[PDB]
């Protein structure tokens, strides 16, 4: 087996020839340059001609995900020469391979120096032979780009349990903490070590995150068993958290007490989701070139049975075998081209199963399939045969989604019923719903669900006995926390509600669904509950942007950011709506002098722009003085909404019908007829629309107009200035209510685009002057003063 | 910058951008032309229960993306989650 | 085998007896239509016609050259066109004829080095398919616009790209007959903002007025595998001028015995005081082919030696000329 090693040794490694180092030990490669040149010749040789990886004026040039076994090959093969893992490898078996990238890593450039370190994770001795694992790492600037993985099988009968050795690590296993008992359970097993004794398990999630090595002393007894790893609790942002540790330690035992445990007494987690049905993607034709030698070259592997008759012949083989990690790297260029669309990008991991040997000049069928997802990739499964139809490789691969954005509705939407035929079939979204609900009915006595079901007219709270009265607490304790004089300042939003109320009840016109401090969360948690049923079907991109119209701002970032729990979110959510309502007088019965409508510029003229539409409604609110303003900014010449003063949408919405009538072309007599005095024609189309809307009903119904549709009567004016009294103590509200523990910056920075800066959320003194530009906030221009938290 | 000051910062930022956010206008001119322009979005998925930001998009889409759009080779698909869940779950209906 | 990295672009060989003798061993259409060996293999086939068209009037080649006004040739047989205007005796025939076939190898051979075609986005392929576009290529055709209008489509298609996957007209085949080159996805870009503007081929306006009535045209792309007459083979120009002084090819006027049309101009290439074979290089790689001025000479008839029978350059400038009294032949 020495001599063999020796000949071996010398093809494949640049080194003194050493058998005598421990498997144990980690296996580092010579850093490796990559090279157009290296690029180019290794392409060729596994015949993939994706653009990514050849040389075009004005862009850096890819190198494939396969490239990694050059790099790496010297490092992984190391492995199994030690003379505590004594193999024939004339009778040894490429098993497996795959390429793993890890999250956030770019891949391999043509620029990039790579190293690879190589560690041996188990070697033990099946009955049939002795098997080898092995995990590679390529790191570049010090930082792990993707992990190799190979399994080698010396065919034979191994006897030496002593050098043997497996680490497997376990699925992530889950508990839900129901009873005390449960608790005592727990504490009975010696590997159960909570950071803090005195820790709270009830009504907790705990999560297993597991790894177990162990140690041979004949096929069946393991001569040691270690299971390590942390325990996590769940938050209710759905964060896991560490809690504590698994730390088992055993002598001979039969097996692992710790899964076992695990697995009778909590569910195991699973990453991949299978699709209802596998989509085929295409059944593609590929050869196996006629000569090896040009991947032995550009590959290291000048294994003789794959290029000389007299080896392959002493090894049994039925030829001179094509390599298997050209099968692999050709397979990998198909499913690259037809799976990603030949965006090598999109492709980061590929497993590969050698389930049998092909010789030069085989003709291969093989099928790809769409089959499942895991972390927002495709799970791709493929399986490629020979002429006889013998099944030779098969494997998966892990593709990104194309490049997505999540947008979510706002108010106006909301319909009766909505969410509730997820409610029934998802787990995901149930437990959404359900959060929610108790919040509401212990906190303040109604359930959002009915609302959403029976959508009623009028809904009566009432504050009976200790429960009654601790609700009523809760409807009196809410307060608007403004800070005036230097001193705090409270203000009730339930007026009505004191010490000596048995009742309250909320009224509306058609339905309390569309009340808006009950639309919000009832929107809010429907838009929730389908994004937690995607992400629990693995659908969710990790990269993905996205934003919220108005109300599906709080949506949004709840849904992609887990920022606040689903009790904090309908909480937040259903202040705001309260907020929102008592800030307009409706003190005739449920109506204001206050509501929106939605203009297309394009109705009025074909010329109408945006600074046409902006400018004359900046008039009628300066002119007139009553407030009127553009609010949403939807489609550009096509979809703008604007609040406020019923009045002054009623003086807009007829100026319009005026300079339509009119059929005037803005561009011509603009500059050119008459320079800025245009705005002497204009206050003159104001004023007899003005004095005309200056006396009607008091609470005067808005009608419609050519260009502007009145909103299914929305008594409030969202995004208005009128609503900067409820800034300040609603920004009081949100800071106790959104903890800055549960911000993560990665799941915001570059992704998050609000409605105030039309631009993605960065930690920048640039984006905080923005703010600031649009603000006037305190607190954001004292933080750009003192930027210099660089300094610890 | 230190993660706990890039969170501490972070936090005071979202709590002002959500607290002003409630009585500025809504952007979602530029905020549509971020996602499609300075990112090249090829998948927006509306989370809502009717279409309404999705029109919104097709539209910006049908006025200033009409030659951009050809000429980046750039195949877009808009979805909203209650008109075409097909689409989003990746489970056609049995037609192979 | 002179050529030094010669092999690595001919993955599948040149045996061009062997793939003559056995059908079964010639190589797929994809490997014979790619410039390296297509390119030379075009030439053989005009020298070949030219040929048994010399032999069967009982003529020497130089004996036919004779008998022309003159000649030239679209893109890339302007090589065999001035290869011929040498030609002489039987004897010193596989002079000119190895000349004309080391031009035409080393522009395969740089010009695919310089862009060598890429695996093409299947999605991509679909669409084309489906709209009755072709297999995307790096030249794309289009019946029935003006020059200007097809330029104001490149202008806008190109208005969004960076300088590398622009596409510029390549070929003014006639009137309304142009040919656009540049990178195969950008060109499909460009196809994308044209399917727009046309109307369905069968869409009857016959009752809709002539002035308001929508633009109808065609547009596939080419079977070829490189980017001819594009900014894309720059580079190779050099390198190929450098590769014919290195293997003892060159064009003297002194030598060429009628009129040599130049592809750009429409000028003879023997009052040129620079190198023709420089010239003849520039016009295929990088200069466009305004066909047109090209072929602005007076005859009575026209001998179409080129690949393609009756989808020949022959019936091109048949079309192009039809009642002038012009007859073309294809030979």
């Amino acid at each position: 087996n020495q001599r063999i090693k020796e000949m071996y040794w010398k093809l494949w490694i640049d080194e003194p020839f050493n058998l005598d180092f421990d498997p144990r030990d980690v296996i580092k490669g010579k850093d490796f340059e990559i090279t157009a040149k290296e690029v180019y010749d290794f392409t060729h040789a596994v015949g993939n001609n994706c653009e990514d990886f050849v040389s075009r004026p004005d862009r850096t040039m890819l190198a494939p995900m396969d490239f990694a076994i050059v790099v790496g090959w010297r490092a992984i093969i190391k492995a199994i020469f030690p003379n505590t893992v004594d193999g024939d490898l004339l009778k040894l078996v490429h098993l497996s391979n795959g390429y793993k990238m890890i999250p956030g890593a770019k891949p391999l450039q043509v620029g990039d120096v790579v190293s690879t370190t190589a560690v041996i994770e188990s070697v033990v001795n099946q009955p049939t032979g002795k098997i080898v694992d092995v995990v590679g790492t390529l790191s570049r600037n010090g930082k792990p780009v993707m992990e190799v993985t190979s399994s080698f099988f010396y065919r034979g009968n191994y006897t030496d349990f002593e050098n043997t050795f497996q680490k497997t690590v376990e699925p992530v296993y889950q508990m839900h903490i129901k009873t005390s008992k449960d608790i005592a359970v727990l504490r009975s097993k010696e590997w159960f070590q909570l950071d803090d004794e005195d820790f709270d398990l009830l009504n907790k999630t705990l999560t297993f995150e597991t790894e177990t090595e162990v140690t041979f002393k004949n096929a069946n007894i393991f001569s040691s068993v270690k299971c390590f790893g942390p325990i996590k609790v769940e938050l209710p942002t759905k964060e896991t958290v560490e809690i504590g540790i698994v730390d088992y330690e055993a002598g001979a035992s039969h097996g692992n007490p710790v899964v076992d445990f695990l697995k009778r007494n909590g569910s195991t987690l699973e990453q991949k989701v299978n699709l209802e049905n596998p989509i085929p993607i295409a059944v593609l034709d590929s050869y196996t070139p006629s000569t090896n030698e040009p991947y032995a070259r550009v590959s290291g592997d000048l294994n003789p049975i794959h290029v000389s008759r007299h080896f392959a012949s002493y090894a049994n083989l039925p030829g001179t075998i094509t390599h298997g990690m050209f099968s692999s790297a050709s397979v990998r260029a198909l499913i690259e081209n037809w799976a990603a669309d030949s965006v090598s990008s999109r492709v980061r991991g590929y497993t590969c199963q050698f389930v049998d040997m092909v010789l030069p000049n085989t003709a291969l069928k093989t099928s790809i399939q769409h089959v499942g997802m895991i972390n927002g990739r495709k799970l791709i499964k493929f399986e490629t045969r020979n002429e006889d139809d013998v099944v030779v490789l098969t494997g998966e691969a892990e593709i990104e989604q194309p490049v997505t954005t999540f947008v979510f509705t706002g108010q106006g939407s909301q319909e009766q019923g909505m969410g509730m035929d997820l409610y029934k079939t998802s787990k995901a979204a149930q437990d959404v719903w359900n959060r929610a609900d108790n919040h509401f009915k212990d906190t303040y006595g109604f359930s959002i669900l009915d609302i959403v079901i029976n959508n009623p007219v009028n809904l009566t709270i009432h504050f009976g006995g200790e429960k009654g009265k601790r609700i009523r607490e809760n409807y009196s304790a809410m307060i608007f926390e403004t800070i005036v004089d230097g001193k705090l300042k409270t203000e009730k939003i339930f007026k009505e509600i004191n010490e000596h109320s048995t009742s309250y009840t909320f009224r509306s016109e058609k339905g309390l669904l569309s009340a808006t401090q009950f639309t919000q969360p009832a929107l809010t948690l429907m838009e929730k509950a389908a994004f937690e049923d995607l992400k629990s079907k693995g659908l969710i991109p990790a990269d993905a942007t996205f934003a919220g119209h108005s109300l599906g701002e709080y949506a949004a970032l709840a849904s992609l950011a887990d920022v606040m729990s689903i009790e904090s979110l309908v909480e937040v959510v259903f202040y705001r709506g309260m907020t929102m309502q008592v800030a307009v007088p409706r003190d005739e019965l449920g109506r204001s002098n206050y509501g929106m409508i939605a203009i297309n510029p394009g109705r009025v003229a074909a010329s109408f722009s945006q600074e046409a539409l902006q400018y004359v409604v900046e008039r009628v609110g300066k002119r007139t003085g009553w407030l009127v303003e553009i609010v949403n900014y939807n489609v550009e010449n096509q979809q703008y909404v604007a609040a406020g003063d019923l009045r002054a949408l009623d003086t807009v919405t007829n100026v319009l019908n005026f300079i339509k009538l009119q059929k005037i072309d803005i561009i011509e007599l603009q500059k050119s007829l008459s320079l800025e005095e245009v705005e002497g024609h204009l206050f003159e189309i104001i004023d007899e629309a003005s004095k005309k809307s200056a006396v009607k009903p008091r609470p005067l119904k808005l009608e419609r107009g050519f260009a502007c549709i009145p909103l299914v009567g929305i008594s409030v004016p969202f995004h208005s200035t009128y609503l900067m009294n409820g800034v300040k103590p609603f920004k009081s509200f949100l800071k106790k209510n959104i903890i800055k523990e549960n911000v993560k910056v990665a799941r915001l920075a570059g992704k998050y685009i609000p409605n105030l800066t039309a631009k993605p959320f960065q930690v920048t003194k640039e984006y905080f002057q923005d703010v600031y530009d649009l603000t006037g906030s305190e607190p954001i221009k004292e933080i750009i003063d003192n930027w210099e938290k660089y300094e610890q | 910058m230190k993660p706990e000051v890039e969170q501490e910062l972070a936090h005071i930022l979202l709590t002002e951008l959500l607290a002003y956010q409630f009585a500025s206008p809504v952007r979602w001119i530029e905020t549509q032309d971020v996602f499609l322009k300075d990112f090249n979005t090829e998948r927006v998925v509306e989370i809502g229960p009717s279409p309404t930001l999705a029109g919104m998009a097709q539209r910006t889409l049908k006025n200033k993306y009409e030659s951009y759009d050809a000429a980046l080779s750039l195949h877009r698909e808009i979805l909203c989650y209650s008109k075409d869940a097909k689409e989003i779950y990746y489970t056609p209906d049995p037609s192979e | 085998r002179t050529t030094l990295d010669a092999e690595k672009v001919f993955t599948q060989g040149l045996n061009i007896l062997e793939w003559l003798e056995n059908p079964s061993n010639t190589p797929d259409k994809d490997y014979l239509l790619s410039i390296p060996i297509s390119c030379p293999l075009i030439g053989v086939i005009q020298l070949a016609h030219y040929v048994v068209t010399a032999k069967l009037l009982g003529f020497t080649p130089g004996e036919l050259r004779s008998y022309l006004k003159g000649a030239t040739g679209h893109s890339q047989g302007l090589v065999t066109a001035v290869a011929i205007a040498e030609t002489d005796s039987w004897e010193s025939f596989f002079v000119s004829v190895r000349k004309a076939i080391t031009v035409l190898f080393f522009i395969g051979v740089r010009c695919y080095e310089a862009y060598p075609n890429t695996s093409l986005p299947p999605s991509i392929l679909e669409d084309s398919l489906e709209n009755n576009e072709g297999v995307p290529s790096p030249m794309l055709s289009i019946s029935n616009l003006t020059q200007e209008q097809v330029q104001d489509y490149v202008n806008k298609t190109n208005s969004h790209l960076p300088a590398g996957k622009q596409v510029e007209i390549s070929l003014v085949n006639g009137a309304k007959n142009l040919v656009v080159s540049g990178p195969p996805q950008s060109l499909y870009g460009l196809n994308l903002t044209l399917r727009k503007a046309k109307a369905p081929s069968g869409l009857d306006q016959s009752r809709i007025p002539f002035s308001e009535r929508k633009l109808k045209f065609s547009n596939r792309f080419l079977p070829v595998a490189s980017p001819f007459h594009s900014h894309l083979l720059v580079p190779a120009s050099d390198l190929i001028n450098k590769d014919l002084v290195k293997n003892n090819v060159s064009f003297n006027a002194k030598d060429i015995q009628i009129p040599v049309y130049d592809t750009f101009d429409g000028s003879d290439l023997r009052v040129l005081s620079g190198s023709i074979s420089e010239r003849i290089v520039d016009c295929i790689i990088r200069l466009p082919v305004k066909w047109e001025t090209t072929t602005q000479f007076k005859a009575t008839h026209i001998l179409d030696f080129g690949p393609g029978g009756a989808s020949g350059l022959g019936v091109l400038t048949h079309r192009n000329k039809d009642g002038t009294g012009v007859r073309v032949i294809v030979a």
